[PDB]
RNA sequence: AUCGU
RNA sequence: ACGAUUAGC
């Protein structure tokens, strides 16, 4: 689906490329012993088994359904792991990520999200197709395919209790209203209709725009766009760093919002926008932190 | 001796040696008023110590590091502290802070934070911000104080200066050793000594209003603030208490470890169980006598019906049989270099085997050797580590076990294997129970309701705007006019047009943040809700109040130790019958959404269903919402309003928590935080706290108790106790009572391994029980070993005061109350008496003078205020007891007490007039009592001792719309308004303006108003109007006291016979009191503690049980009295009944109940503004109020005390009026026999009746 | 010892807190069992040496 | 939380 | 352009 949702444009933007994404397993990758290989010395401490491909089959039955009581016994060994190793380090990247741009985030869990105070929206979502199946088939995930089985059973029992939503919803919101904007606007002009708004900071700031959200609408929308107070929306911008190799000269920026969020129905419900973008200034020398707001530009 | 010499008059006067009069008094404050802090150090140096309060100080607490290498910033732009000894070392640091202070113009040799790094940190540097951040911690540790530590330290030295107080009771002096054995104070001195140095100053730092300064000194660091506080609060109790030196000296040696070490309330905090683990966890290893009350409570059980019966005595078998509490307390004596302490404290102990009064007494010591302080902490800090943390769910819920979503909400199948079902099946129970039960739709009562959280305080109104403009709605705003714009009434004032539909925006707000500092205790975070967030939960906190009013045994308890459930404790401590204290950590953490809350909101969900269709509830609509309950077919289900509340509320809790965190110590330090917790501060937190804790602890004892465990007697005991019976759980805490059987006590083994039962079976659903067995009990934080109650003295402090923000502190009529409230609360706590009394006297003196002219306070305000006086117009020392009633019945119970010799004083010195008086005779009291200014102070303490910035001018129209929109939100349904304004109209027609003001739905909107506007900053020309008004009260000159005064001065009484002991007189009750403390020993023992809950008592006496917030109870049963009193037509009050909006019939039956029943003397005495003194609410008062106080003369009637048939009211104010006599004087309390009234019963009654025509 | 040692053992096998059948909670006084044990010799003296 | 700076 | 913001009982 990430690479389906890559190859996607319909105007002179890219809707969700492979970037403005964090993978479920990027959370823990990035760890000396990651959580698949911490998850995996579990067999220690529980009796009876001496391996992880003995600790399998002493989970999982012939009919390789989870046994209840042994799964549930092998749950009181995986939570202190998770709700120990992995949540303050979960934090903090989500928190890192959180602040140099507005991006989508993948997660196997509700309770890993929650657990980790993300700050944003929290959907839940579920595929018609049978995800087991998927697993056994796939090979060279770090280990057993069968402790990738017990895995998901793990990370399923771990999560709260709430209906998950289908994902045709999310996948709707992201794709479809493009498209009646390039049945409309298509044949207009690019520039009389493409507009923007991102953080401004001063001109007297010795050693700026950095873009924020991306509308594209009709003309008239966008002029009714204009006269709207992008005002009281002030952020904390701290922009150094050297040149992200790029098609145009721009370092990246890291800004985080103090004051309130912007209202959809405030940017329009007749305009298509962008729901995750990078942070980056657009252009050297050291960098500070300045109270920026918003601003709309325009050709 | 310069304080002699200064002070001479003044200690003979409150020492009992000559006179008190009010000359002297004035002298001694203007002397307090005009003493520099470096003459108060001079006179401390003046004092010759001993050896025995020399104890060595360590060099280290002067040479301490910087903090630069304590702070650091994180991403995200923060600035928190790293952490060295796990994860709570977030507190003050106790490095150095001499090089970030600038010295202060006008004196050089004092300081304050530099105003270069103020603006190098505002403009974005890391390192200044961290230096400011430090330096407004350390200002805010510094600034927890009620007032200048000087003035508390000379009014020791005065009150002290007047050595052994002999006892009249106990004809003998006090046998206390005097200043010159007070370590602490010998340690203040020292370390003053060594910070000051060369320097001619000596205060280490001056307390101003707004910040205070630094003097400059290497030697300075930043632990000495709150080391200070410590010392001279551990040297007031040794004076005021009779604390042995060697457990002072313990004290004082854990303090100056405590500075000593990297951070003083990280230190205090990890060792805050020294004295209560070695001391009260560990006497009575082996008994061999000794007392304790023979308890037993009926089998009533909600009602709290307790009954005492003797004293039996100790046997040998009932020995301590916990288990011992040795390794960990001697590991931790270790771990923190404490073993002589801990090893001292432990050999101490052992050496008690009786349970005498000297046990008792040792125990308080030890209790009250530990240092209490407000711990703060930056509250980016305090959010980061509270916040933070998750509930542990080893087993949840499985999947399977649920069904399809309605709405929002899955309803759990009854086939479930999980415990979950238990707590399902009592929370839908109690919704079903509520929905059928009639009284939840009666408008009044939806009115109360949605106005209990409409009140005059803070409700993050700010990011309510913000929310509702979002969407583009608009709400008025009012401009020009003084009210509070950040508070709820501004908010429901703003809300009143609004449908709900405009308005449920608003519930997904992300809500402000709070903060409170505590006593050695980590401070506690609050998220206030703006009002539609607390109007969403109102069925939630209502079925838990449901839960708690029936299905369970519990209190919902108060804030003082005079109203709490004091006899439970002594019941559950008697040896026979031992107790297990449990507490639940972290329990705001503890409830999520995936467990507790998504079974309860689907509980109350089809609780209420099948009962009430329709019938929106208040300001809710009924709403339509579908489902996927059963298989694959949707319905559209219609819901009521009540359902509607709890979808909204059920994404609130799914979703969580926005806190907004806009510090002020930090700059730069504003952010927001999404948390899990349930909110504190909200409405329904208490009650639902305890209903699952019942419910929890309930489901434990029945199904998974006996499904994992194996021995015989553990299931035998567990088989044996329910809730229902020996369980009591308020919020967090609980308590649980295992009686004693036949054969003695129940085995301890037993009760180990239940509990360890306890300890595995919490841990399931994410709680962490924290259990202790002690042998004593814990509840409410109150403690009891054997039946005997043990005050905590450091739990309240004497100079301390908590504050969270940086605000300036209040006037002075503010710190007089305060001065007020500490004495109250040292009479509370059992100190020694007579020397209470003088240091209490001492402070009044201290604190009693303040400059603009000049302004002073009359001695005889501060006795109108409550304040015992010693020895007046040459009677006798120590002769009036503080059990004397606060106001006017305290005046009348003094004056007639010693009436017949202030005649005969005044008479003997130029007061003599011709004419006869019926009280005083020939004296001129009138000349005589204005010269004395006794006129003077009775009247000045009656004025308000705050600034009089209510009814500031307001431009007209806007406080017009305003009240119209307050008026607008309290009254949305139509039959309510119609029911006021038949009230009126039936008041109009028969009131006739009997009594002045009437209580009225319609004046509701007038007091939010008023109390909107009170929560405000004052000008300077309110506090000058407040002073032109003390100084016009003090210059006038008046002719007589009140009417009142005058009619109870008009009653004489006579004192017999002593009443027979209540209480075995070698039973120990109480820690404090005892033969030492004469006073409090004979009162209790005369009188008998009270052995029933005084909430319950007090609630049995209102004639309405509750009403709208904005008026009292009091106020309106006080009205239907004084309507009944004035002879008035029936009709009169049920037109009252209908203004306060009660239904007509009810009305009518309710007035003509009142018409002929009686009823006792509290509610009777209400009518003309008697209450029982908050002193007087520990022991048991109503026993005397009845029997031991007879109208009828002990010779009969005397045609004089003949009261009519009619005004027969005149028996509840007579036996007020008896009883404040009866409990004033000092000794026994003595049989009080009515003897004459002057102008007859009905000329008294008339008086009464005309001064009821008034107010 | 014996007996309780096997409904430990049972409680293992079952996987839970407590087995549903147990040796040790039987109402039936059974005061004179005995097994066999190392402390009595075949002659009938004890292995105390 | 704009007239205090 | 910055600034004296908070629970419930």
């Amino acid at each position: 689906i990430m690479r389906v949702l890559d190859s996607i444009s319909v105007l002179g933007v890219k809707i969700m490329p492979r970037a403005h994404v964090v993978d479920s397993d990027e959370v823990g990758e990035q760890m000396e012993p990651t959580f698949e290989h911490a998850v995996m010395e579990i067999y220690k401490g529980i009796a009876g088994v001496d391996s992880l491909d003995d600790l399998t089959k002493w989970v999982l039955n012939s009919d390789l359904v989870p046994h209840d009581d042994r799964l549930g016994q092998l749950f009181q060994a995986f939570l202190p792991l998770a709700k120990d190793l992995l949540a303050p380090m979960a934090r903090q990247f989500y928190d890192n990520s959180m602040s140099e741009g507005r991006l989508l985030t993948f997660a196997h869990a509700d309770s890993e999200l929650l657990n980790a105070n993300y700050f944003g929206h929290l959907l839940r979502l579920k595929i018609p197709y049978i995800t087991e199946v998927n697993l056994m088939i796939r090979k060279n995930r770090e280990g057993g395919e069968l402790f990738q089985l017990v895995l998901s059973y793990l990370y399923k029992m771990y999560a709260t209790s709430a209906q998950p939503k289908w994902f045709g919803s999310l996948l709707r919101l992201l794709i479809c209203p493009w498209l009646h904007m390039e049945k409309l606007i298509g044949e207009a002009d690019p520039a009389s209709t493409s507009a923007e708004i991102g953080w401004h900071v001063p001109r007297e700031q010795l050693m700026g725009f950095i873009p924020y959200v991306s509308i594209r609408a009709p003309r008239l929308v966008i002029e009714e766009l204009m006269e709207k107070n992008w005002g009281q929306y002030h952020a904390q911008v701290i922009v150094t760093d050297q040149l992200v190799v790029g098609e145009p000269r721009r370092v990246s920026a890291k800004a985080v919002i103090k004051g309130n969020h912007l209202p959809v129905k405030l940017i329009s419900r007749f305009a298509c926008f962008t729901l995750t973008s990078k942070y980056e200034m657009r252009l050297t020398g050291r960098g500070a932190a300045y109270n920026a707001r918003l601003a709309f530009r325009s050709d | 001796s310069m304080i002699l010499t200064q002070f001479g008059p003044f200690i003979e006067s409150i020492s009992g040696i000559t006179d008190q009069s009010n000359d002297v008094f004035e002298n001694a404050a203007k002397a307090f008023s005009m003493f520099t802090r470096s003459d108060v150090y001079k006179a401390l140096d003046e004092i010759p110590f001993s050896e025995d309060a020399m104890l060595p100080i360590p060099p280290t607490i002067y040479t301490k590091p910087s903090h630069d290498s304590y702070y650091y910033i994180d991403a995200l732009n923060r600035v928190r502290r790293k952490t060295y000894q796990g994860p709570d070392d977030v507190y003050v640091p106790n490095c150095s802070i001499v090089e970030l202070l600038e010295p202060h113009e006008t004196l050089t040799s004092y300081g304050r934070l530099s105003e270069a790094i103020e603006n190098r940190a505002k403009d974005g540097d890391s390192q200044a911000r961290i230096a400011t951040t430090y330096g407004r911690i350390a200002e805010s540790q510094a600034r927890q104080i009620k007032a200048p530590l000087e003035k508390f330290v000379l009014a020791l030295l005065v009150a002290e200066a007047g050595g052994s107080l002999y006892d009249p009771v106990l004809q003998k002096y006090d046998e206390i050793p005097g200043l010159s054995h007070n370590c602490p104070l010998w340690c203040f001195r020292e370390i003053c000594r060594h910070i000051s140095g060369p320097l001619p100053d000596r205060a280490p730092y001056l307390y101003l209003s707004a910040g205070v300064f630094w003097l400059m000194s290497p030697r300075m660091t930043s632990a000495i603030p709150p080391l200070l506080s410590d010392l001279v609060n551990l040297a007031i109790l040794q004076q005021t208490a009779g604390l042995d030196p060697s457990l002072v000296r313990l004290g004082v040696q854990i303090c100056l470890h405590a500075a000593a070490s990297s951070s003083y309330a990280w230190f205090i905090l990890k060792t805050k169980s020294i004295f209560p683990q070695n001391t009260l966890h560990s006497m009575y290893e082996s008994l061999e006598g000794g007392y304790c009350p023979n308890l037993e409570w009926l089998e009533p059980r909600s009602d709290y019906k307790f009954m005492y019966m003797g004293a039996m005595p100790l046997s040998t078998k009932y020995a301590r049989s916990a288990p011992s509490n040795d390794k960990k307390a001697r590991e931790l004596g270790e771990k923190y270099g404490l073993s002589s302490v801990v090893s001292e404290l432990r050999r101490r102990t052992k050496t008690y085997s009786k349970h005498d009064f000297t046990s008792v007494r040792y125990i308080r010591d030890a209790m009250a050797c530990t240092s209490g302080i407000f711990l703060v902490r930056t509250p980016t800090e305090t959010v980061l580590q509270e916040y933070t943390q998750s509930p542990e769910i080893k087993v949840p819920i499985p999947q399977k076990d649920w069904t399809g979503p309605i709405g929002e909400i899955r309803i759990l199948k009854d086939t479930t294997s999980s415990i979950a079902r238990y707590l399902y099946r009592t929370w839908y129970l109690a919704a079903a129970r509520m929905a059928a039960q009639p009284r939840t739709w009666d408008p009044l009562f939806q009115a109360i309701m949605r106005s209990q959280y409409v009140t005059a305080r803070g409700g993050s109104g700010a990011t309510l705007r913000e929310s509702l403009y979002a969407i583009n709605v608009s709400l008025p705003d009012f401009k020009g006019l003084p009210v509070k714009a950040a508070t709820k009434i501004f908010q429901a004032a703003q809300l009143a047009n609004l449908p709900f539909s405009h308005t449920s925006v608003a519930i997904l707000a992300d809500t402000s943040m709070g903060l409170r500092n505590q006593v050695q205790r980590r401070p506690r975070s609050i998220m206030p809700l703006n009002v539609p967030q607390q109007q969403v939960s109102a069925p939630h906190t209502l079925t838990a109040d449901y839960i708690n009013y029936h299905m369970n045994l519990s209190t919902t308890s108060g804030s003082a130790v005079i109203e709490k459930v004091i006899p439970l404790g002594v019941y559950a401590s008697s040896p026979p019958n031992q107790s297990i204290n449990i507490d639940i950590s972290a329990c705001d953490a503890s409830i999520t959404w995936d467990f507790f809350l998504s079974v309860i909101m689907a509980a109350i969900h089809e609780g209420v269903a099948s009962s009430s269709i329709g019938k929106p509830f208040m300001g809710v609509p009924a709403s339509i919402v579908n489902d996927e309950s059963v298989v694959g077919v949707r319905a559209a289900r219609p819901i009521s309003g009540m359902q509607n509340m709890i979808q909204h509320l059920s994404k609130l809790y799914k979703r969580g928590f926005s806190y907004r965190v806009n510090d002020s110590f930090s700059p730069g330090n504003d952010f927001t935080h999404m948390t899990t917790t349930f909110p504190s501060g909200s409405t329904a937190t208490s009650t639902e706290h305890t209903a699952n804790n019942s419910t929890m602890m309930e489901t434990f004892l029945t199904v998974w108790g006996p499904e994992h465990t194996d021995d015989p007697d553990v299931l035998r005991l567990m088989k044996s106790l329910t809730i229902q019976r020996n369980y009591v759980c308020q919020g967090d805490d609980g308590l649980m009572i295992i009686d004693g059987n036949t054969a003695g006590k129940v085995n301890s083994e037993t009760i180990q391994k239940m509990l360890e039962l306890i300890s595995k079976y919490g841990e399931e659903f994410g709680w962490k029980y924290d259990i202790a067995y002690d042998g004593t009990a814990e509840y409410l934080k109150l403690y009891f070993i054997f039946g005997c109650r043990i005050p905590n003295l450091s739990r309240h402090p004497i100079v301390g005061k908590e504050r969270a923000n940086s605000s300036a502190e209040e006037p002075w009529p503010a710190i007089l109350d305060q001065i007020m409230g500490i004495f109250f609360n040292g009479v509370h706590d059992g100190l020694q008496w007579q020397r209470w009394i003088r240091y209490s006297w001492a402070l009044c003196c201290a604190f009693s003078r303040q400059r603009t002219g000049y302004l002073q306070y009359p001695m005889w305000s501060f006795v109108y205020w409550g304040l015992p006086l010693v020895k007046v117009f040459g009677s006798d020392p120590w002769i009036f007891s503080w059990y004397m009633p606060t106001g006017d019945l305290g005046m009348y119970s003094w004056i007639s007490l010693i009436r017949p010799l202030m005649t005969r004083w005044m008479v003997a010195n130029g007061y003599v007039t011709d004419k006869c008086s019926p009280v005083f005779g020939n004296a001129d009291y009138r000349k005589c009592f204005n010269e004395l200014k006794l006129y003077q102070g009775y009247y000045m303490a009656q004025l308000p001792r705050n600034p009089k910035k209510s009814g500031r001018a307001a431009p007209r129209e806007v406080r017009e719309q305003f009240t119209q929109a307050l008026s607008d939100y309290l009254m949305q349904n139509p039959e309510l308004k119609s029911r006021v304004l038949r009230g009126r109209s039936e008041w109009e027609k028969y009131g006739a303006g009997i009594i002045h003001n009437p209580p009225s739905l319609f004046d509701v909107p007038h007091k939010w108003y008023q109390g909107a506007q009170e929560a405000a900053t004052a000008t300077r020309e309110e506090l000058a109007e407040m002073d032109e008004t003390l100084m016009r009260a003090r210059k006038h000159s008046y002719s007589s006291f009140s009417k009142l005064l005058e009619a109870y001065l008009l009653v004489k009484w006579r004192m017999c016979e002593a009443r027979e002991p209540s209480v075995d007189l070698r039973l120990p009750l109480c820690a404090g009191i005892d033969p030492l403390n004469s006073d409090p020993f004979l009162k209790m023992v005369s009188v008998g503690p009270m052995l029933q809950s005084t909430r319950k008592y007090f609630a049995q006496t209102l004639f309405m049980a509750k009403t709208v917030s904005g008026l009292d109870v009091n106020a309106i049963d006080s009205a239907l009295l004084r309507l009944r009193t004035l002879g008035a037509d029936k009709k009169a009050l049920t037109a009252q009944l209908l203004m306060v909006g009660l239904q007509e019939s009810e009305a009518d039956a309710l007035a003509g109940k009142i018409m002929l029943q009686d009823v006792n003397t509290v509610q009777l005495a209400r009518v003309v503004n008697l209450a029982v003194p908050d002193t007087w609410m520990s022991l048991d008062f109503d026993t005397m109020f009845k029997h031991h106080v007879k109208l009828l003369p002990k010779d009969g009637r005397h045609l004089n005390t003949d009261i009519p048939p009619r005004m027969g009211w005149l028996r509840a104010i007579l036996r007020f009026l008896g009883a404040g006599m009866a409990m004033t004087a000092t000794g026994v309390a003595v049989d009080i026999y009515l003897e004459d009234i002057h102008g007859g019963g009905r000329s008294l009654g008339q008086r009464f009746m005309t001064w009821m025509r008034q107010e | 010892d014996e007996a309780d040692d096997a409904t430990k053992k049972q409680a293992k096998d079952t996987e839970k807190a407590k087995a549903q059948v147990t040796y040790s909670d039987t109402g039936i006084n059974n005061a004179n069992e005995l097994s066999r044990s190392g402390n009595v010799d075949n002659e009938g003296g004890s292995n105390q040496k």
